[PDB]
């Protein structure tokens, strides 16, 4: 399983 | 609310994006992975316009969950975050409107 870090897709600022 | 059972993610979908090989399977997998890190994940749903063939109505997407327990820490934590550059916001579908993709 990938896509678990590397790109942030739940960030705020 | 009111927990139903299958989680909704709304305000982080595009149609314009929901075209694309590279960017559908971008979302449909990372959005997995995601939602199986609150508890378990049946499947996904997620709307895809053929060349513009679903586009009235695109821009809505969601998962279906197993429990409204995990679907309830799931999108405790999913409200207020950014899925790129805009607040998500995730709620609550019912299973049945999910099956026949009513969109609720």
């Amino acid at each position: 399983p990938s896509k678990k870090r590397k790109r942030s897709r739940w960030n705020q600022d | 609310g009111h927990p139903t059972e299958v989680l909704c993610l709304m305000n982080m979908v595009l149609p314009e994006e929901l075209l694309d090989d590279e960017e559908y399977e971008e979302i449909v997998e990372d959005v997995r992975d995601e939602c199986s890190k609150y508890g378990l994940v049946k499947s996904i749903e997620i709307p895809r316009p053929v060349d513009g063939v679903e586009v009235p109505g695109c821009g809505k997407i969601f998962v279906e969950f197993t429990s409204v327990f995990d679907c309830q820490k799931a999108m405790q934590g999913l409200t207020g975050r950014k899925f790129a550059n805009r607040v998500v916001v995730t709620k609550y579908c019912d299973p049945d409107s999910y099956h026949r993709r009513d969109f609720w």
